[PDB]
């Protein structure tokens, strides 16, 4: 069982980013899929999740639309589209599989309100950093709407 | 609307031998909170680990020095027998709504040599 991450490096603030997990050693199509990312030498934070059919898709709140997480069954793979990134993006991102879920709905599909789970499986992470090359000071963030 | 908001101790010392115990506390929170608790330990450059799910249950292959309780008001990890291979970040994580999910901001444990 592992999930390798892809699609991890620099970007310029404002730019956009593909990354990529390669899912395999279980049945894939049939799994809950996440997006948790971790800023460096801060906490765990998350970030999407998406259901069999891609049908349900949920997203923090940080995201406000600017992130599309998406699936490929038969490819075993995972997505997340980002967009307009900021300093405030810059982080590990982690694949990560709910292997819990799959044991009181193996379809995977039904999006029940707060139901058992268990991130089992965790990828190495890839680096994502929103960077112009500049301090702390030459970040930008978000501008409060949405 | 407000959400779940999961608080954790910021850090926590211990000595090889001895016991801890990590709590997880929410506002805008409840029962179903603690019930649906998972914890993840994060070793200094290693990805993080379940060790807890459905607040109390442990998954195969997971040591039996790690424990956890839970309440209608926390959720708890108890380590057992500290060894230094438990220096690491511990997270708690639960849904902050019905469709989305929090973590904790993390408690650093030391293993005090």
């Amino acid at each position: 069982v592992q999930l390798v991450e892809s699609g991890g490096g620099l970007v310029r603030p404002g730019g956009s980013l593909r990354l990529s997990c390669a899912a395999s050693g279980f049945s894939y199509s049939n799994h809950w899929m996440h997006w948790v990312r971790q800023a460096p030498g801060k906490g765990l934070v998350w970030v999407s999740r998406i259901n069999s059919d891609g049908s349900t898709r949920n997203y923090a709140d940080f995201v406000k639309g600017r992130f599309t997480i998406s699936r490929d069954n038969a490819e075993n793979t995972l997505y997340l589209e980002m967009n307009s990134l900021t300093a405030d993006d810059t982080a590990v991102y982690y694949c990560v599989r709910d292997g819990v879920r799959f044991y009181y709905d193996s379809t995977g599909y039904y999006p029940d309100s707060f139901f058992k789970y268990g991130m089992d499986v965790w990828g190495q992470g890839t680096t994502v950093t929103v960077s112009s090359g500049t301090g702390g000071s030459g970040g930008g963030g978000s501008g409060g709407g949405g | 609307a407000s959400q779940s908001v999961l608080t954790q101790p910021v850090s926590v010392s211990g000595s090889p031998g001895q016991s801890i115990t990590i709590s997880c506390t929410g506002t805008s929170s409840n029962a179903d909170t603690y019930n649906l608790v998972s914890w993840y330990q994060q070793r200094p450059g290693k990805a993080p680990k379940l060790m807890i799910y459905e607040g109390t249950k442990r998954p195969s292959g997971v040591s039996n020095r790690f424990s956890a309780s839970k309440s209608a008001t926390a959720a708890s990890l108890t380590i057992s027998g500290l060894q230094p291979e438990d220096e690491a970040d511990y997270y708690c994580c639960s849904y902050a709504t019905s469709r989305t999910l929090v973590f904790g901001g993390g408690t650093k444990l030391t293993v005090v040599a």
